[PDB]
């Protein structure tokens, strides 16, 4: 036979507070990466990758070829 | 501003009934005064039928709808000019 | 048995008579402006006044004969009406504002300028500043009236008293003829709405705020005022000085700088 | 024991595991041997039998704390019922569907809907994300 | 002077339980019918 | 135009809708982290047996509970306040063209040269043509030059309206006695949708706006063929 | 002594939840409701013009 | 504000007041177990011979009962308050909730 | 400029704002206008609670500025105790 | 003449949303101008560039009710 | 004896069971409406008619739910019967002119379901902004009903104002200062404050409103220097403190329900949620232009307006964390009003951070008038105003009544609820983002599928308001009787009884000063 | 004038149970039922009205 | 919160019935209203 050993029994509840705030912003930083790499950066590259050799002009003409436009035929 | 009058003692009844007759009352006596000197019918203007103005959206709900309802006939034109 | 000061009231029919006056009013003016009829609206003002004059004259029973008006009792209704003054205030100021938009920027359609071409205001020098004269005239002898009644003064009391309302139908009566010999009218665009519909309501204040003095004249003749307790007075005195202040708005603001 | 309506300004009995020690026993009234025991608890503890000592507690107490904090299957009831009255909801929808809506707008048969998929398609209907970025205007199919 | 108690302090009688369902199927039924009954008045004028 | 099942913003047309769906997604984010942060500190308050009932002193954690959210509300300001001065910066227009809103339709003046003028109607649902947009198509469209800065003014004939076209970050307040502006730039060529925006009475839901951008001279030469 | 959860939760749990999936999956599915899903991966374009 | 030994050195004064009466015993106990923490067995300790002294045996198993509660999900915190209990029970005659058992439910 | 024929309260007041004013001379409180002052609240010093009855409603405020009230009923008899700061209050029926 | 007319400039006379005193001042100054010179012995076509702003800035309609009122001489502003 | 008590009351408790009763009525109406609105938006095309017939539905959908049905349940019904109980008062300082207050509202409504079947309705929005809503757009009596309507609702909510200021000002004990009373006494208050000075301003502009209709005034009207714009400004003057009207006597009541089944005696930072709903309050009467934000104002002015909402969110924020502090260490009693207020604290904060995109102008130009907008508002009114709502009424019924409810159905009521309520909204921003407009009778056929599942969440709440009213009627047919409440020493309200007494303080508590 | 306040305090404390509204005597009864008769009649003739203007008429 | 046991026990066949005349006073009326909307526009 043993004795028990003397546990911790103060500020259990704070303890658990802290330790879980904690937690709590560590994932918020988690998901704020996670959220502008896979969202936020996602539509900037989005953007600029279909500006980057976009010629209007060809656009256009094949809106125009399909018929789209009163204007252009 | 202190105005320019002066007792500050006592503001009783006393001094009250003091700037009723001895203020207030003679205040309201000069501009009845200039009033009733200025009076005097002004002679009315030019009719011009400005769309600002003789507003007609819905009728009057009185009389035969066109006529506000102080109508004063020798100052107040219709619509259509001065009534005769 | 109670042992707080506050005033347990008997159950009382005049909040639903004056809801109902209420739905008739309205209704009322609704046939009025709709159907061509008088007939629903004259019977809701009929019953707004019954409502008014009964329950009333119950919280004067209430106070003068039966004494349930404790200091505490006041003091709520200091509060009260206070309050309801405030509410008073803050509607005024909605026409003001409208007031103030429509002048400060006049649309092209009044010809881009204030006042609006082919509007001609009153001089502000005539009857306007006598109607000033006469409202804070009578602001100075309702406080002579209020003195006296803290002073014991019957007699005194009573002529300011009267003095009082007799210049709340002065102005009463000079607004009316102005009313009468304006050249312009409340189908005069904005000009005329804002004036008529501003001081319209100022107006009736006046008539309302004559209306309780003149309660209070002849509740100070059947002796129900102390020279300590006396609300009613009180109530129609800041209500009185509430209507002065508003006129003094709308005389800078619309007759003087509108002009 | 019981309590009464007319009792509601006297200090009362709660069993709340914040509040252990109540107000009030929750047995007042005790009998000849209930009396009794009450006298032998003046007495060492170790003479009063298990029995003697469950009958204190309880004469103190009405639930021990196992008692007052023991679960529950209402979670069952609770969630099964609220998928019933869901699933009810559906029959309303069911019969909103058969007796209250005609048919939908022409717009929406397969042949319109192809014609117009490739109408936005011509028009490049959001062409960066949305709509047309889907399309693989190269290979003429849905992109992969 | 008044009725006090459970059941009392309220307008409405609780007495029998089917009177109380009856009347608060006509007081709250009558609520919600009402906007379907002014939408078939609308439609019905015009 | 919008399409089925979207989620979040048509795409962007113009450089200032593009601004508008960054400063979104961050604003979007800080939606997000606050919601959850708060959906997860309710279940952690609510998930344990251990127990603290007596009084506690709030003066330190209101400082956090203040000056976190008030950076937070910094970091939207700053963004938000960016782009609403750039979309009022002077930009000098190539064009300006006037609409005004009707019951139930729209009309467009462009009489920077000529009196050219029409009215702008929905396609009835029973006329569409074959892949035509139901509520959306209009007998004649607003054609306009690609990439070019053009000055839209606004304004109502009756009662209030309001032309919007959400791919360029644009809704204009159609309001009589009143001429409001805005500034349209299309990056590219097409057709774009937008719909009234003020209730206005019984086909509120039936008079949209087609936009359709083309090169300059396509432009010019369809003004001129609509005097 | 069993409450009504204990004598009556599993029945209710498990009927209910049968009986709501059943339902919803036969309002979706079985009524011509049209749910306009994406044309993208399903919907093949056909010429228009 | 005080050490933890200086908090339970008033909670241990608190209940070893010699005519402590039932009014104190249940505010002391309701109003300790308000606090974020276990009390230390020396507080329990007294509180139980305060129990003793007002002639309460049921109070001092509802005592151990409540220090089993504000251990929450911390299991080994009770049996380790009972263990250094034991020559208190012992001496008083203390039994157990589980040896009444009262902690079934 | 200045005479009588106002009556005073003295004279007209009646009812209840009657007896409120003759109290307040005796200085009196039956209508529990003003606060009473607490005594150390010991069980051999309690706060007297005065009651038309044999039970009124105390509130506590156990410590100055706290916002929170501690309320109770307190019953003819032996004083009882706040419950929250032990403060001793007795009845005193009348 | 200083021409090659696109459209209205920018006004920092009018900067804002709201540009209904744009047009309306250009419509005022245009026929102010044509006031002075029909009058003088002059040439309208001075007047040109305020012709060119309210055309393109205003309304017909409110054009069109604005002339309509200075032939019925019922136009407000001041011409 | 019944026209006495029950037509010609003087008494706090029988005025406050008028009230929830006639807002309970009402609650039916404006959800009949909302199942008319989803119906007709439910698939694609035409239900009912055109936009006309949709937007009297739509109008009296919202002009019921707020003025008939929260404004009558928070403030007339749980501030008569709880605010005097609270701080140990007799009744209110003006219990006759409470009575009207009372009976203003059905003459009200009467106007109000007048102006939907004369004519073809006031089909406006409940903003009935002109000229739609003038003489010629709406000729005939409809949008006079509906103005009148509304001054009689405004009139009865001013002197419900008065009143209960004054109650609450001067009769506490006198010992017990503004700083030792009840969280749900401070937000009272405050809301009638904002009452006082917000209904006079919008009295003023309907009535200008009506002036224009039939006296031919132009205040609004270009044609005579009047300005459609002006009747906005003084509309939402009112407007925007009109929604924190709706919201703090729900603030007030969640945080006595948090506070009371965590087990605490008092809530987490008292005196910092006075000054947030202080802080609240003042700040909602200098924001309201951003519902203008799309009318062509200047960008300075909407630079101020994005800026100056946006500052709302720091003392509502204080409040949010506040409630996490107040259940923080608690012994939770997971009741079903519980359920409600956590429902609450975390629904609300989501529509209140959708409001915070919305103060951002240039983002609101895409969003205004769109169902994004809808979706914000009906998260903090049927997440937020109503969870507050049936977490008051579950929690107080037994108080107000004398009798339980069955926890176990009220459980089943919350699930459902809560269910319904975000099905129906949820979808709705991403009609709004992807550019569906409010007041629509119809919509382009790419925002069928969100509208078809928010339609179908519009029926699972039908279902959880049908279910309510049984729940009612099953406590009142059971007779459960209650006996004990716990927390009474810090829940003064409860200490006479269940239901207490016709008369409660007639001797008034004692309280000493110390 | 003479001040007659006193006897009307004796006419308003008289313990007859009646009301304030009604403890003036028979003229107050009148005066209520007038009151209401008015209000009550009037409730229904604006109902009728109502159903009147519910109706389109020619 | 405590409470007596119901004075007028209402049974699981009492609730039944409760519930679904509450249900039929909400549900028969509108959906007569709805079933008959052609009728009413056809008309
Ligand atoms: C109870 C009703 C209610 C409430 C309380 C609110 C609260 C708020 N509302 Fe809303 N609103 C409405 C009801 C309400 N609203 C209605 C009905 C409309 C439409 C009117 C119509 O046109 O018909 C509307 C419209 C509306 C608009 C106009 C949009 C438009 O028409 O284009 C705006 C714009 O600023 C707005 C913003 C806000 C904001 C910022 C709050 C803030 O008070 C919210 C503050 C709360 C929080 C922010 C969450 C809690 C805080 C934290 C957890 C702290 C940390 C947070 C941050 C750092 C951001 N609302
Ligand atoms: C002499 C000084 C005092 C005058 C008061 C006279 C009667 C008016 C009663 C006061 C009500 C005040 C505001 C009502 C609005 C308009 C009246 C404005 C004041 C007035 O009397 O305006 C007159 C027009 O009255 C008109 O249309 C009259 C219209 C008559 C119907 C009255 C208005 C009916 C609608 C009232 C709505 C009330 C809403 C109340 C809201 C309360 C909300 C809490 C001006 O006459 P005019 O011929 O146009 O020009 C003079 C030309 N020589
Ligand atoms: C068109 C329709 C409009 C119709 C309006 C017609 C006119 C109404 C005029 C108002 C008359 C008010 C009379 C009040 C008499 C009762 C009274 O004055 O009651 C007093 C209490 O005050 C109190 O209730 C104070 C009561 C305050 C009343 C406030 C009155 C203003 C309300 C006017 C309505 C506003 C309309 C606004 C429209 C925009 C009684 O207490 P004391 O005086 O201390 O006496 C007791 C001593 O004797 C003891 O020694
Ligand atoms: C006991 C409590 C009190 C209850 C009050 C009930 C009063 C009911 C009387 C109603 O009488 C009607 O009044 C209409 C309008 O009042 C009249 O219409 C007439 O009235 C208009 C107004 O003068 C005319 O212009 C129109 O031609 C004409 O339709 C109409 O003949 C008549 O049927
Ligand atoms: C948004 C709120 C409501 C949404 C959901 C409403 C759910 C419907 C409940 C049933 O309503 C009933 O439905 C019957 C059809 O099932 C209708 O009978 C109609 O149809 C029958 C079958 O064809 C005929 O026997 C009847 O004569 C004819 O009135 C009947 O009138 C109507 O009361
Ligand atoms: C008869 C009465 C005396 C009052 C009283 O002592 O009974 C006197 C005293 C004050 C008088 C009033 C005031 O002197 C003021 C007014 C003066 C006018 O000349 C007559 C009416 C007027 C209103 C007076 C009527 C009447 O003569 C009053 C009322
Ligand atoms: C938000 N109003
Ligand atoms: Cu035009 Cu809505
Ligand atoms: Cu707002
Ligand atoms: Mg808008
Ligand atoms: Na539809
Ligand atoms: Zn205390």
């Amino acid at each position: 036979s043993t004795a028990l050993a003397k546990p911790q029994m103060r500020g259990l509840l704070a303890r658990r507070l802290r330790f879980h705030i904690v937690g709590a912003f560590m994932v918020s930083l988690g998901f704020a990466t996670f959220y502008k790499f896979a969202v936020a950066e996602k539509r900037k590259k989005a953007y600029a990758d279909f500006y980057r050799n976009y010629d209007s002009m060809k656009d256009f003409e094949e809106m125009r070829k399909a018929g789209i436009f009163q204007s252009a035929k | 501003a202190s105005a320019a009058k002066g007792d500050h003692g006592g503001t009783g009844a006393r001094t009250w009934r003091f700037l009723t007759f001895g203020l207030a009352l003679p205040s309201v006596a000069l501009c009845t005064l200039n009033s009733w000197l200025h009076s005097g019918h002004r002679e009315r203007p030019a009719f011009i039928p400005y769309h600002h103005l003789r507003i007609r959206t819905k009728p009057f709900s009185w009389g035969d709808g066109n006529h506000t309802f102080f109508h004063n006939p020798r100052v107040n034109p219709l619509p259509t000019g001065y009534e005769k | 048995h109670q042992t707080h000061a506050y005033h347990m009231v008997n159950p009382s029919p005049w909040p639903l008579t004056g809801a109902l006056s209420a739905l008739l009013m309205t209704s009322g003016l609704t046939m009025w402006f709709h159907f061509n009829s008088m007939t629903l609206l004259m019977i809701g003002l009929t019953t707004n006044m019954l409502t008014m004059y009964q329950w009333w004259r119950d919280v004067i029973r209430e106070s003068t004969f039966q004494g349930h008006h404790t200091p505490a009792v006041q003091k709520g209704l200091r509060y009260g009406m206070i309050l309801f003054i405030i509410s008073e205030v803050l509607f005024f100021t909605g026409f003001f504002w409208a007031f103030y938009h429509s002048s400060l920027a006049p649309t092209p359609e009044l010809g881009g300028c204030w006042p609006p071409t082919g509007i001609h205001p009153l001089n502000p020098l005539e009857v306007p500043l006598l109607n000033t004269s006469v409202l804070l005239a009578s602001g100075v002898s309702i406080t002579w009236a209020h003195h006296s009644l803290m002073e014991g003064d019957r007699k005194h009391m009573l002529q300011a008293l009267f003095i009082t309302i007799t210049l709340g139908v002065y102005f009463t009566l000079l607004q009316a003829s102005e009313y009468y010999e304006a050249p312009f009218t409340i189908s005069d665009g904005v000009y005329g709405s804002t004036f008529f519909v501003a001081t319209g309501f100022h107006g009736l204040h006046v008539i309302i705020g004559s209306t309780f003095l003149i309660v209070c004249f002849f509740r100070q003749l059947k002796f129900h005022f102390t020279s300590n307790h006396h609300f009613g007075f009180e109530a129609a005195a800041w209500y009185w000085h509430f209507v002065d202040v508003v006129w003094l708005f709308l005389y800078v603001s619309i007759y003087w700088w509108g002009s | 024991s019981v309590v009464k309506s007319e009792d509601y300004a006297l200090p009362s009995y709660v069993d709340r595991r914040d509040y252990p020690l109540p107000d009030v026993a929750h047995v007042k009234n005790l009998s000849a041997s209930q009396k009794a025991l009450k006298e032998k608890e003046k007495a060492s503890w170790s003479s009063l039998s298990i029995d003697e000592k469950v009958e204190l507690y309880r004469l103190k107490f009405k639930e021990s704390f196992a008692e007052m904090n023991r679960s529950t299957n209402e979670w069952k009831t609770v969630v099964g019922a609220a998928m019933f009255f869901i699933g009810f909801t559906a029959l309303l929808l069911i019969w909103e569907k058969h007796y209250v809506y005609g048919p939908i707008p022409h717009t929406f048969e397969e042949e319109w809907v192809a014609k117009q998929t490739k109408r936005m398609l011509d028009m490049k209907v959001a062409p960066i994300q949305g709509f047309s970025a889907k399309w693989d205007y190269d290979k003429n199919e849905w992109k992969k | 002077h008044y009725e006090e108690g459970p059941g009392k302090n309220i307008p409405f009688s609780v007495e029998n339980k089917w009177r109380l369902l009856a009347m608060m199927t006509l007081f709250f039924g009558s609520g919600f019918a009402a906007p379907f009954f002014i939408v078939r008045h609308q439609l019905l004028k015009k | 135009m919008a399409y089925p099942m979207q989620l979040g913003f048509q795409d962007a047309t113009s450089p200032i809708m593009e601004e508008l769906l960054h400063f979104h997604d961050h604003t979007l984010m800080i939606v997000f982290l606050i919601s959850s942060l708060v959906l997860y500190i309710i279940s952690l308050m609510l998930t344990t047996k251990l127990t603290h009932t007596s009084t506690m002193d709030a003066q330190e954690v209101e400082t956090i509970w203040t000056i976190l959210p008030a950076i937070i509300l910094i970091l939207i300001a700053l963004p938000s306040l960016r782009i609403l001065y750039m979309m009022d910066e002077i930009n000098n227009p190539s064009l300006t063209v006037k609409t005004m809103g009707h019951q139930w339709y729209w009309s467009y003046e462009y009489t920077d040269y000529e009196d050219l003028s029409f009215d702008s109607y929905m396609i009835p649902t029973s006329e569409l043509k074959p892949g035509e947009l139901r509520l959306l198509e209009v007998d004649n469209r607003v054609v306009l030059p690609m990439e070019m800065t053009i000055r839209m003014l606004v304004s109502s004939e009756d009662v209030l309206h309001s032309w919007a076209v959400p791919s360029l970050g644009l809704k204009t307040d159609a309001i009589p006695g009143r001429l409001n502006q805005t500034t349209l730039m299309s990056s590219r060529p097409g057709l774009y949708y937008g719909q009234c925006s003020e209730i206005c009475g019984s086909n509120h839901s039936f008079m949209p706006i087609v936009l359709e951008l083309v090169p300059l001279k396509y432009f010019e030469k369809w003004s001129a063929s609509m005097l | 002594a069993p409450d009504f959860h204990d004598k009556y939760g599993n029945a209710v749990l498990a009927s209910g939840a049968t009986f709501c999936v059943a339902v919803w999956v036969y309002m979706a599915t079985q009524i011509g409701i049209e749910w306009n899903p994406s044309p993208v991966g399903r919907v093949t374009p056909k010429e228009w013009r | 504000h005080e050490t933890d030994e200086e908090f339970d050195a008033r909670w241990v004064t608190y209940f070893n007041k010699p005519d402590i009466d039932a009014w104190e015993l249940r505010k002391g106990m309701n109003t300790l177990v308000g606090y974020d923490l276990v009390p230390e067995p020396k507080i329990i300790d007294a509180a139980l011979r305060a129990c003793r002294r007002l002639n309460d045996f049921a109070s001092a198993v509802r005592i151990l009962e409540v220090v089993k509660d504000k251990a929450g999900p911390h299991k080994e915190i009770y049996p380790y308050v009972i263990q250094e209990l034991r020559p208190t029970l012992n001496e008083l005659g203390i039994s157990t909730p589980e040896e009444l058992g009262l902690d079934k439910v | 400029a200045s005479g009588g024929g106002v009556p005073t309260d003295e004279e007209q007041a009646t009812g209840l704002e009657r007896e409120v004013m003759l109290a307040a001379r005796k200085g009196q409180d039956p209508y529990n206008i003003l606060a009473p002052k607490a005594t150390s609240g010991t069980k051999e010093d309690p706060n007297l609670v005065p009651s038309i009855t044999n039970k009124r409603i105390v509130g506590c405020i156990c410590e100055e500025d706290n916002s929170t009230v501690i309320w109770f009923w307190l019953h003819k008899g032996e004083a009882q105790r706040c419950p929250s700061c032990g403060t001793h209050y007795k009845l005193v029926p009348h | 003449k200083i021409k090659n007319y696109q459209t209205a400039p920018f006004d920092s006379r009018f900067p804002n949303q709201n540009q209904t005193r744009n047009c309306w001042q250009n419509y005022l100054d245009f026929h102010r101008c044509e006031k002075a010179m029909t009058a003088k012995g002059g040439d309208v076509s001075v007047c040109e560039w305020y012709r060119r702003v309210y055309k393109s800035l205003c309304p017909i309609s409110w054009v069109s009710t604005w002339d309509d009122r200075r032939a019925e001489g019922t136009f407000p502003g001041k011409i | 004896m019944f026209i006495n008590r029950w037509l010609f009351s003087t008494n706090h408790k029988d005025i406050g069971t008028l009230y929830l009763l006639f807002g309970a009525w009402a609650g039916m109406v404006g959800t009949a409406l909302s199942l008319l609105i989803r119906a007709e938006l439910g698939q694609p095309g035409t239900l009912l008619g055109d936009d006309q017939i949709y937007n009297v539905v739509v109008t009296a959908h919202a002009f019921v739910m707020i003025f008939f049905m929260v404004m009558p349940i928070m403030i007339g019904g749980f501030g008569n019967w709880l605010v005097p109980l609270m701080i140990g008062a007799p009744d209110m300082a003006f219990p006759r002119m409470n009575n009207m207050s009372f009976w203003l509202l059905p003459p009200s409504f009467l106007l109000l379901l007048a102006s939907s079947m004369v004519e073809a309705g006031a089909g406006t929005g409940w903003t009935v902004y002109p000229p739609l809503a003038g003489n010629l757009a709406h000729a005939g009596a409809s949008v006079d009903l509906t103005i009148f309507s509304l001054h009689l609702a405004g009139v009865s909510s001013i002197l419900g104002a008065i009143n209960f200021i004054t109650t609450i000002i001067n009769m506490k004990p006198p010992a017990m200062s503004q700083y030792q009373t009840p969280l749900f006494v401070w937000s009272v208050m405050i809301t009638a404050v904002l009452l006082l000075l917000s209904l006079p301003v919008l009295a003023a502009g309907i009535t200008m409103l009506l002036t224009d209709r039939n006296l031919n005034t132009t205040f609004f009207d270009p044609a005579g220097g009047g300005d459609p714009i002006l009747y906005q400004h003084l509309f939402w003057f009112f407007g925007h403190p009109e929604v924190y009207i709706l919201i703090l006597p729900g603030f007030g009541m969640i945080s006595h329900i948090v506070t009371y089944y965590s087990g605490k005696k008092e809530p987490f930072g008292y005196m910092g949620m006075v000054w947030a709903m202080m802080s609240i309050g003042f700040l909602g009467f200098i924001v309201w232009a951003h519902h203008m934000f799309t009318v062509g104002m200047d960008v300075d002015t909407r630079a101020y307006f994005t800026s100056a909402t946006m500052i709302i969110a720091i003392p509502t924020g204080v409040k949010v964390f506040s409630w996490l502090a107040t259940l923080h260490g608690g012994n939770i009693k997971w009741s079903p009003a519980m359920m409600w207020a956590l429902g609450f604290i975390f629904l609300f904060t989501v529509g209140g951070l959708t409001g915070i995109v919305l103060a951002n102008s240039s983002l609101d130009i895409v969003l205004h008038d769109t169902y994004y907008v809808v979706a914000h508002f009906h998260y903090v009114l049927s997440m937020g105003a109503v969870f507050a709502i049936m977490g008051g009424f579950v929690h107080w019924f037994p108080l107000f009544s004398g009798y339980t409810l069955n926890d176990t159905w009220a459980k089943i009521h919350f699930a459902i609820m809560f269910v319904g309520v975000n099905m129906t909204f949820f979808p709705q921003h991403f009609l709004g983002l992807s550019g569906m407009p409010r007041r629509y009778s119809d919509y382009p056929d790419a925002y069928t599928m969100w509208n078809t599942i928010s339609s179908m969440g519009s029926f699972i709440s039908l279902t959880a308001v049908m279910l309510m009213v049984f729940i009612i009627w099953e406590a009142f047919a059971s007779k459960r009787e209650v006996l004990t409440v716990d927390l009474t020493t810090t829940n003064l309200e409860w200490l006479n009884g269940c239901p207490p007494p016709y008369h409660t303080f007639e001797e008034p508590t004692y309280v000493n000063l110390k | 004038f003479e001040n007659r306040v006193a006897e009307k305090q004796k006419l308003f404390q008289e313990d007859n149970g009646l009301p304030v509204h009604l403890k003036g005597g028979a003229t107050d009864n009148i005066l209520y039922r007038v009151t209401m008769t008015l209000c009550l009649g009037g409730t229904l003739y604006s109902l009728y009205c109502l159903g009147w203007a519910s109706f389109p008429h020619k | 919160i405590t409470a007596k046991p119901a004075k007028t026990p209402t049974s699981p066949k009492e609730q039944a019935i409760g519930l679904s005349v509450t249900f039929l006073s909400f549900l028969l009326p509108a959906g007569w209203v709805l079933y008959h909307l052609d009728n009413y526009k056809k008309s």
